[PDB]
């Protein structure tokens, strides 16, 4: 029954609620990080690359 | 490409580079909203290339030729 005790001493030495917490912000944080990153990316805009107009900020050379 | 066959340019080449500057300095992002304000230059060339309303305008002066010679044939 001395077992029990200390096996229930051993569980409460081996958690730890503040690293819950902060494996709990990073997941947050990780995942969020990924919907803004595609967020930002889904403003995918989609024209043939001779589209001088649509394409007009490219710093673009030709040979011709 | 826009060489002439006996001339050095072709003989629409000119409204063709007009047309082509007109586009070249409009600032829109897309083309067919650039092509929306120079149709001016576009209508010239289309009219340097084939003269469809100097066509009409001939029709129209021989359809009234042909209307002031049947509805009238006024005798001295």
């Amino acid at each position: 029954a001395y077992i029990l005790d200390f096996l229930s001493y051993m569980w409460e030495k081996n958690n730890d609620d503040s690293a819950s917490y902060k494996e709990w912000q990073d997941f947050l944080d990780v995942a969020e990080k990924d919907r803004r990153r595609d967020r930002i990316i889904a403003w995918r805009e989609r024209t043939m690359y001779d589209d001088y107009a649509a394409n007009a900020e490219e710093p673009i050379i030709y040979k011709r | 490409a826009g060489m002439g066959l006996s001339t050095g340019t072709a003989r629409c080449y000119d409204w063709y580079m007009d047309y082509l500057k007109c586009m070249d300095e409009r600032k829109e992002p897309m083309i067919a909203l650039r092509r929306e304000h120079c149709l001016e230059w576009l209508e010239d060339y289309n009219e340097c290339l084939h003269r469809e309303k100097e066509r009409t305008r001939r029709q129209v002066i021989e359809r009234e030729r042909r209307a002031q010679l049947a509805g009238g044939s006024k005798p001295a």
